[PDB]
RNA sequence: UUAAUUGCGAUAACGAACGAGACCUUAACCUACUAAAUAGUGGUGCUAGCAUUUGCUGGUUAUCCACUUCUUAGAGGGACUAUCGGUUUCAAGCCGAUGGAAGUUUGAGGCAAUAACAGGUCUGUGAUGCCCUUAGACGUUCUGGGCCGCACGCGCGCUACACUGACGGAGCCAGCGAGUCUAACCUUGGCCGAGAGGUCUUGGUAAUCUUGUGAAACUCCGUCGUGCUGGGGAUAGAGCAUUGUAAUUAUUGCUCUUCAACGAGGAAUUCCUAGUAAGCGCAAGUCAUCAGCUUGCGUUGAUUACGUCCCUGCCCUUUGUACACAC
C-alpha cells in the first residue's frame, strides 16, 4: 500500500513501463544496473535526467522500468522519457511543487520531449517507388 | 508513327560483328613494409617512440614501416613498459601518449 | 612482452606443392595460393597439426614443413572426415581424393575429355567453350572473345 | 546487494567464465567441435578453438538465467548471422544445431541445467547457485 | 584583404534566372549611415552580419 | 456450466447493438459476468492490380476486411442456458455458443 | 492556405444574423451553442462555422 | 472447423454467388435485392422483386 | 562536492559532470568564443549537451538547423557515402576519437578549435552561375554566414574522408589533422585550398 | 489572396449545379466513461540463489486481492490556425513568439467534374457482332521438346570495387501479417546429423501455439592489412538431401575446391524536402519446389532548398494565325 507512481515512455515505437516508488535509490533499468544501457557512448543520455537537476530527489524513490518495442537507440530514448516522466509523476502526486516546477522549467529548457512524446511516426509507403516519395527510375526512348 | 527503318542481314552482322578499354592506375608502387621485428626495428622502436606526443598504428606503420599487426604488440609491449600513457582504448583505434614527467 | 628477434629463420620464397608461395604472411592463409586447397583446408591442417596458426609463413621450420607436406599428401589415414575432399567417390578408383597444385587441372582436362568422348550434352558444350549450367546466355557475356 | 548475472557486464561475465571453466577443465568436449563451421552462412572455422566451446557454454548458460527457458532452435536462431548467397543479398540463416545440443548435454552432465516442463530447458538449482557465485569475484575483481 | 563587417537590414528580393542570388541593402556599424546594395548567394534573414571584400562595389540586378 | 457467447462480424454497430442487448438480458436477475472485451481488429489485406492486362500504369489497391470479434463469459446454474440461449441475430451477425 | 469556404462562410453569416443575443465572444461556449442549434453532420465543420463565427463577432464588435 | 476469416469470407462468397444467380435466373420480375440472414438452426434468404406474384 | 553513492553503485565521473555543466565529461563547453562578428548567430557556444547524437526536428523550419549544435553538424556531415548511411553512434565515436586527436596535439579545446576551423576555412566570396545568350559568363556574388559554415563543413568532411579513402589512416585521426591544419591556416589542408580557389575564381570574375 | 472558379471585391446580371472543397480511413493525445485471464501491472502463497535485512533478480491458476498507466477498441473530447505583436482595398489573407500530443487545409491515402484518345484488352468473363474452321478440325486429351535457345545493342535491380573496411566471437531490440480435419499448414520440444536436413512427439481454425517470428543494418572484443590482399565468388569439378510421376538445360539448399572483370565509371541521364532520402531486414503475392520482382511493414537515419520560370512542362488574360488529324 505504499504511495507510488507509474507512466509511460516512447520515442517512435518503443513502450516503457515505469514504477516510481519510494525507496532508497534503486535506479536499475530492466531489472540491470543503470551502468549498463547499452550504447557505450549515449550512456550519458539516460543519465542526463541524473545530473540536469541532481541524486537528492533519486535518494528518496526509486525507479523500475521495463521497455519494449523499437531498437537501440529508439530503446535508450524510451527509457530516458519514462524515467524522466515517472520523477515528475511523483514530483506532482507526493512532492513538494517548489521543486517539481524548477524542475519541469530546467528539463524543458534542456531539451522539450523529455516530458512531450515525440510526434515523429512511421508513415505509409505508395505504390511505384520503394520508400513514401522516392519513386522507381523511369527512362524514355 | 514512321516506321522503323530494318536493317539488311549484312548490316546487321557487320554491325553485331564489331561488338577493350584499360586502366589508369595512378596508385603509387606497394609500400614495403616489415613483417619481421628485427634488432634494429627494436632498438629505434625504444629509443625515438619517447619523442612523439601523438602515438597511434597509422602513425607508427606510416613512420616506421612496420606491418600493423606487429604494430599492435609493439604498443602492448610498451603499455606493459609504461614508456606511453593511453587516453582512449578501443578495438580499431587506440590512443597512447609519451610518459612525460608532468600528471 | 611479448618481442621476439630471431638472427635469421625466415625463407623469401617457399616450394609447397609446385607452387611458388612468398612469405611475410600468415602460415594459416600460405596454404591459399595452392590450386585445390583453400583458406578453410589450410586452417584445417594447422589447427590438425598444431603449427601455431598465429604464426608467419617464411620462418617455417623443416619438420613442420614436411608435417605439413605429407597431410597434403594423405588426409586419409589421419581420420580426416570425408566431407572435406574436392574428388568425392572418384569414378576412376572410388576412394575419395584431393587432387592438388599438379592435379586438379589435370583431372579436369580428364574428365572433361571423358565427357567429349561420350558425346555427351555437357562435354559438347564444354567443347563448344559456352555456359554449361542453366545460363541465360541472352544478355550475359559479351568480353569472350 | 546480492550481486546477480543481470547485475553483472555482459563481456567481464563472458571472459570470467571463459577463464573459469578453462582453469576447471570438466566441460565435456565432444572432441568433433574443432573445424564445423556452426552456420552454413558463416565462412571461417573458430579461431580460438581452445576456448571457443567453453565461450559458447558460458553464453547459453548466461542465456538460459536471462529468460524462462530457451531451446535448441530459439538458440540457432539467434546464433545465425546473414548469409552472403554469392551476388544475392543476405538472409537470416540458423546456425548448426549439432554444436548447440552437444553444449546443452555438457551443462546437463556438469549440473548446470536441467530439463524443464513446457519445453525448453531451465536452469538447475545448483547452476543457479554457480551463476550468482561467479558474479562475486567477477565483481571484486573490478571493485 | 580588407574586410568589411556590414550588417544588412531590408531584403530587397529574390533575383536571378533561377533564383539562387537575392538582393538586399546592407551598411556597415564602422562609419554607419551609409548603404549599399549588395547581393547574397545564400539564405539571409535580417540582422545578419556579412563579410565584404569589396567597398565601392555597387551591385546591379542578375539575370 | 461455463457458457461463452462469441460475436463475429463486419458491421461493428450491429455488433454493440448485439452485445449491448446480451448485456442487459445478462444483468436482468443478476448473473455475474465481465463486460465487453475488446479484441485487436482483425484487418484482412487484398492487394490487387487495376488494369487486368499489362497496359496502364502499375497502379495497386489493397482491399480491407474488417472483422471484429466480440466474446462474453457467463457462469450460473443450468437457468442462464435456457434464458439466455433466445437468439438475438440480425443480418450479417453470427454467433457461437460454447459451453464448459 | 487557410481560407474559409463558401459553405462555411454563408452558414456564419447566417448565425451572425440572426443570433446576436445568443452569440458571445468566447470560442468555447458559441461552439456548444452550434452543437445545439446548427445540426452539422461532422465535427470539423461546425467547429470550423464556430471559429469564423467567432472571428465575425471579433470583427464587428 | 472452418477459421473466423475463411468463414466470413465463405459468406461473402455465398451472397456474391446468390446475387449473381438471382440477377441471371430473376431477370423479367426484375430482381431488386437479397437478404442472407443467418440463424444457426435455420438460414433466412428474403428476397425482393416488383412482381412477387411470379415468385409464387 | 555530492560524494552519494545511492543504492546502485554509480561511477563517481557520474557525480562530476554533474556538479559543473555539462562539459561533456572531458571538454568544458565555457572559455570557447568565435571569430569576427559576421559568424555569430550560426554556430552557438552557449547551450552545452552532454552527447553530440540527438533526433531533433532541425529541417522543419528555415532557421532551425542553425541551432543545430556545431559538433553535432558535423557528426550529421560525416555520415554520406551511402553505405556509410546510419549507425551515428559510430559516427560520434569516431568523433569522440577525433577530439581525443586535438587534445593530443597542440593542447586545447576540441571544440573551440573545431569553431576556430570553421571560422578560418569558410569562403568569404563564391561565384553564382549565370545564363550564357552565347557565352558562358558567371558573376562574382556574396554568401550568407549559414551558407559559409555549410560549405566550410562540407568541404572539411569530403576532404578528410578522401584523403583517409584507400589510406591505412583512419577516418578520426586524418579528420582531426585536417581540422588542426585549417586552424592553423596551413594551406595543405584540402578545405583551405577549396576556399582559396573560390575565392580565386570569385575575384577574377569580378 | 489561396494549392483551388479559395474567398474579399467590383460588375448585364441573378439564381445555381459538378469538381476542388466538403467527406471517409489511417498515424499519433486522453491517468475521462466501459473494461479484458485469448494482455498485463502491483501485492498475498510455494518459492531458487545472493544477501543474511527489511531487500534484489525470478518462476509458478484453480495460490488468491486491487487496477487499466502500459497492450486493444466502442462511444467521445480535442486543433478551429487559439492568445499576443504586427502586415494587410489595412476585408480576405499573410508574417513571427507563446502555450502546445498535434499550427505548411496536422501528415498520408480513398473517392475524385465535362469532353476526348481510333491509347491497351475478342490471350479474364457461358459478354461478344462479322470473318475462318467443325471430324486425319484452329475443340479436348496423351508423350517429348519449346517459351531458357546466341554474333550483339538497350531498361528496370542485386553484388562489390574495402579500412566509416573484411572475417570470428559475444550484447543484441521491432512491426505488417499468415497458418490444417479429412485436409494434411505454421510448426514447439527431444533425438539422429557440420550443414542441407530426417525421425518421434507438442500446440494452434487462432491476441490464446508457431512468435517476443530474440531478423539484419547495429554495439563491444579479437585477427587482417593498403597487397586486385583475408573485399569479389562471376565462371567452374566432385559429393550429400529436400521439392517434384518426371531435376538432363545443373528447381533449390549444403561441404570442399578455381578465385575472372571491378582500383569511384566519360557522352548523357533518374528520384527526393523530413521518420524525407539513403542503408538494412521482415510479412504477403504467385508456390508440389523455386526471389536478385512487386505489394506493405519495421530499424539506423544526413546534408541542402523555404526561391524561380533559365531547361523541360501546367493554369488564366491579351494579341497574331494562311493552324482544324489543330507546329
Amino acid at each position: 500500500a505504499v504511495p507510488s507512481v507509474q507512466t509511460f515512455g516512447k520515442k517512435k515505437s518503443a513502450t516503457a513501463v515505469a514504477h516510481v516508488k519510494a525507496g532508497k535509490g534503486l535506479i536499475k533499468v530492466n531489472g540491470s544496473p543503470i551502468t549498463l544501457v547499452e550504447p557505450e557512448i549515449l550512456r550519458f543520455k539516460v543519465y542526463e535526467p541524473l545530473l540536469l537537476v541532481g541524486l537528492d530527489k533519486f535518494s528518496n524513490i526509486d525507479i523500475r522500468v521495463r521497455v519494449t518495442g523499437g531498437g537501440h537507440v529508439s530503446q535508450v530514448y524510451a527509457i530516458r522519457q519514462a524515467i524522466a516522466k515517472g520523477l515528475v509523476a511523483y514530483h506532482q502526486k507526493y512532492v513538494d511543487e517548489q521543486s517539481k516546477n524548477e524542475l519541469k522549467k530546467a528539463f524543458t529548457s534542456y531539451d522539450r520531449t523529455l516530458l512531450i512524446a515525440d510526434s515523429r511516426r512511421p508513415e505509409p509507403k505508395k505504390f511505384g517507388g520503394k520508400g513514401a516519395r522516392s519513386r522507381f527510375q523511369k527512362s524514355y526512348r | 508513327m514512321p516506321p522503323k527503318q530494318q536493317l539488311s542481314k549484312a548490316a546487321k552482322a557487320a554491325a553485331a560483328l564489331a561488338g577493350k578499354k584499360w586502366s589508369k592506375k595512378s596508385m603509387k608502387d606497394r609500400a614495403q613494409h616489415a613483417v619481421i621485428l628485427d634488432q634494429e626495428k627494436y632498438d629505434r622502436i625504444l629509443k625515438e617512440v619517447p619523442t612523439y606526443r601523438y602515438v597511434s598504428v597509422s602513425v607508427l606503420v606510416d613512420r616506421l614501416k612496420i606491418g600493423g599487426s606487429l604494430a599492435r604488440i609493439a604498443l602492448r609491449h610498451l603499455e606493459k613498459e609504461g614508456i606511453i600513457k593511453p587516453i582512449s582504448k578501443h578495438s580499431k583505434q587506440a590512443i597512447y601518449t609519451r610518459a612525460t614527467a608532468s600528471e | 612482452s611479448l618481442v621476439v628477434q630471431e638472427q635469421g629463420s625466415f625463407q623469401h620464397i617457399l616450394r609447397l606443392l609446385n607452387t611458388n608461395v612468398d612469405g611475410n604472411i600468415k602460415i594459416v592463409y600460405a596454404l591459399t595460393t595452392i590450386k585445390g586447397v583453400g583458406r578453410r583446408y589450410s586452417n584445417l591442417v594447422c589447427k590438425k597439426a598444431d603449427v601455431d596458426l598465429h604464426k608467419r609463413a617464411g620462418e617455417l621450420t623443416q619438420e613442420e614443413l614436411e608435417r605439413i607436406v605429407q597431410i597434403m599428401q594423405n588426409p586419409t589415414h589421419y581420420k580426416i572426415p570425408a566431407w572435406f575432399l574436392n574428388r568425392q567417390n572418384d569414378i576412376t578408383d572410388g576412394k575419395d581424393y584431393h587432387t592438388l597444385a599438379n592435379n586438379v587441372e589435370s583431372k579436369l582436362r580428364d574428365d572433361l575429355e571423358r565427357l567429349k568422348k561420350i558425346r555427351a550434352h555437357r562435354g559438347i558444350r564444354h567443347f563448344w567453350g559456352l555456359r554449361v549450367r542453366g545460363q541465360h546466355t541472352k544478355t550475359t557475356g559479351r568480353r569472350r572473345a | 546487494p546480492g550481486v546477480s548475472v543481470r547485475d553483472v557486464a555482459a563481456q567481464d561475465f563472458i571472459n570470467a567464465y571463459a577463464s573459469f571453466l578453462q582453469r576447471q577443465g570438466k566441460l565435456e568436449v565432444p572432441g568433433y567441435v574443432d573445424i564445423v563451421k556452426t552456420s552454413s552462412g558463416n565462412e571461417m572455422p573458430p579461431q580460438d578453438a581452445e576456448g571457443w566451446f567453453y565461450k559458447r557454454a558460458a553464453s547459453v548458460a548466461r542465456h538460459i538465467y536471462m529468460r524462462k527457458q530457451v531451446g535448441v532452435g530459439k538458440l540457432n536462431k539467434l546464433y545465425g548471422g546473414a548469409k552472403s548467397r554469392g551476388v544475392r543479398p543476405y538472409k537470416h540463416i540458423d546456425a548448426s544445431g549439432s554444436i548447440n545440443r552437444k553444449v546443452l548435454q555438457a551443462l546437463e552432465k556438469i549440473g548446470i541445467v536441467e530439463i524443464s516442463p513446457k519445453g525448453g530447458r531451465r536452469i538447475s538449482e545448483n547452476g543457479q547457485r554457480d551463476l550468482d557465485r561467479i558474479a562475486a569475484q567477477t565483481l571484486e575483481e573490478d571493485e | 584583404t580588407p574586410v568589411t563587417l556590414a550588417k544588412v537590414i531590408k531584403v530587397l528580393g529574390r533575383t536571378g534566372s533561377r533564383g539562387g542570388v537575392t538582393q538586399v541593402r546592407v551598411e556597415f556599424l564602422e562609419d554607419t549611415s551609409r548603404t549599399i546594395v549588395r547581393n547574397v548567394k545564400g539564405p539571409v534573414r535580417e540582422n545578419d552580419i556579412l563579410v565584404l571584400m569589396e567597398s565601392e562595389r555597387e551591385a546591379r540586378r542578375l539575370r | 456450466i461455463k457458457i461463452r457467447i462469441t460475436l463475429t462480424s463486419t458491421k461493428v454497430k450491429q455488433l454493440e447493438n448485439v452485445s449491448s442487448n446480451i448485456v442487459k438480458n445478462a444483468e436482468q436477475h443478476n448473473l455475474v459476468k465481465k463486460g465487453p472485451v475488446r479484441l485487436p481488429t482483425k484487418v484482412l489485406k487484398i492487394s490487387t492490380r487495376k488494369t487486368p492486362n499489362g497496359e496502364g500504369s502499375k497502379t495497386w489497391e489493397t482491399y480491407e476486411m474488417r472483422i471484429h470479434k466480440r466474446y462474453i463469459d457467463l457462469e450460473a446454474p443450468v437457468q442462464i442456458v435456457k434464458r439466455i440461449t433466445q437468439i438475438t441475430i440480425e443480418p450479417g451477425v453470427d454467433v457461437e455458443v460454447v459451453v464448459a | 492556405g487557410r481560407v474559409r469556404t463558401k459553405t462555411v462562410k454563408r452558414a456564419s453569416k447566417a448565425l451572425i444574423e440572426r443570433y446576436y443575443p445568443k452569440l458571445t465572444l468566447d470560442f468555447q461556449t458559441n461552439k456548444r451553442l452550434c452543437d445545439e442549434i446548427a445540426t452539422i453532420q461532422s465535427k470539423r465543420l461546425r467547429n470550423k462555422i464556430a471559429g469564423y463565427t467567432t472571428h465575425l463577432m471579433k470583427r464587428i464588435q | 472447423l472452418i477459421s473466423k476469416k475463411r468463414k466470413l469470407v465463405a459468406d461473402g462468397v455465398f451472397y456474391a454467388e446468390l446475387n449473381e444467380f438471382f440477377t441471371r435466373e430473376l431477370a423479367e420480375e426484375g430482381y431488386s435485392g437479397v437478404e442472407v440472414r443467418v440463424t444457426p438452426t435455420k438460414t433466412e434468404v428474403i428476397i425482393r422483386a416488383t412482381r412477387t406474384q411470379d415468385v409464387l | 562536492f555530492t560524494p552519494v553513492v545511492l543504492a546502485t553503485p554509480i561511477p563517481e565521473e557520474v557525480q562530476q559532470a554533474q556538479t559543473e555543466i555539462k562539459l561533456f565529461n572531458k571538454w568544458s563547453f565555457e572559455e570557447v568564443e568565435v571569430k569576427d562578428a559576421s559568424l555569430v548567430d550560426y554556430v552557438q557556444v552557449r547551450q552545452p549537451i552532454f552527447v553530440a547524437h540527438t533526433a531533433g526536428r532541425y529541417a522543419n523550419k528555415r532557421f532551425r538547423k542553425a541551432q543545430c549544435p556545431i559538433i553535432e553538424r558535423l557528426t550529421n556531415s560525416l555520415m554520406m557515402n551511402g553505405r556509410n548511411n546510419g549507425k551515428k553512434l559510430k559516427a560520434v565515436r569516431i568523433i569522440k576519437h577525433t577530439l581525443d586527436i586535438i587534445n593530443v596535439l597542440t593542447d586545447q579545446n576540441p571544440i573551440q578549435v573545431v569553431v576556430d576551423a570553421i571560422t578560418n576555412t569558410g569562403p568569404r566570396e563564391d561565384t553564382t552561375r549565370v545564363g550564357g545568350g552565347g557565352a558562358a559568363r558567371r558573376q562574382a556574388v556574396d554568401v550568407s554566414p549559414l551558407r559559409r559554415v555549410n560549405q566550410a563543413i562540407a568541404l572539411l568532411t569530403i576532404g578528410a574522408r578522401e584523403a583517409a579513402f584507400r589510406n591505412i589512416k583512419t577516418i578520426a585521426e586524418t579528420l582531426a589533422e585536417e581540422l588542426i591544419n585549417a586552424a592553423k591556416g596551413s594551406s595543405t589542408s584540402y578545405a583551405i585550398k577549396k576556399k582559396d580557389e573560390l575565392e580565386r575564381v570569385a575575384k577574377s570574375n569580378r
